Formats: C-alpha cells, structure tokens, sequence
C-alpha cells in the first residue's frame, strides 16, 4: 500500500524497466567507443 | 591529332602509394574526337595510362 513510486517512473535518462531479466533499457547515456577492423575488399580503389 | 587549347590539371586526390595512388583530371578545349599521347615530362610522377 505505502510502497511509493516505483523506479519504472523516475528513473534518469528515460530508462525503461523491464523486470523478469532486471534490466533498463534505452538508457541514453554516454558515449559509446567503437574499434573496427575491415577487409580492404570492403573499401573501393580511386581508380575506380 | 586533335589539337588541344586551355590544359588545366586538377587532381582530385593524390595519396603517395608505392601503385598508382594519385587520380588528376584534365580540362581542355578540343576541335574533334580521338586519342593522342600523354606522358609527365618530370620524373617525379609516373602515370599508369
């Protein structure tokens, strides 16, 4: 009865709450570093 | 041969690669249609074609 409000409606960033897997979803927050190797098949010769 | 007027060269990229790695376009003035020889009088540059 007194359990107040829940996470599902204050947590920061928009961060959706799913329960089952505890989880929060769609967080919008920092910044994501990326590395990348690729064949050189991918890229196209100046040439052409 | 057909003559050429107004040569301009531009290149679009040039990338010093131990292939061919530097691409220039060349804007003239034509009076017909063909083919003649081209060629870099200097030796610093080597064309493929």
């Amino acid at each position: 009865k007194e359990k107040g409000t829940a996470l599902n409606t204050k947590a920061p960033f928009g961060c959706q709450i799913k329960t089952n897997p505890v989880r929060a979803m769609n967080c919008a927050v920092g910044n994501i570093p990326v590395s990348m190797n690729l064949p050189d098949s991918a890229f196209t010769r100046i040439v052409e | 041969a057909p003559t050429i007027i107004d040569l301009t060269c531009t290149v679009a990229t040039c990338t010093h690669s131990s292939d061919f790695g530097g691409v220039l376009t060349l804007t003239y003035k034509t009076n017909k249609n063909g083919d003649c020889s081209v060629h870099s009088h200097s030796n610093v540059a080597t064309l493929q074609e």
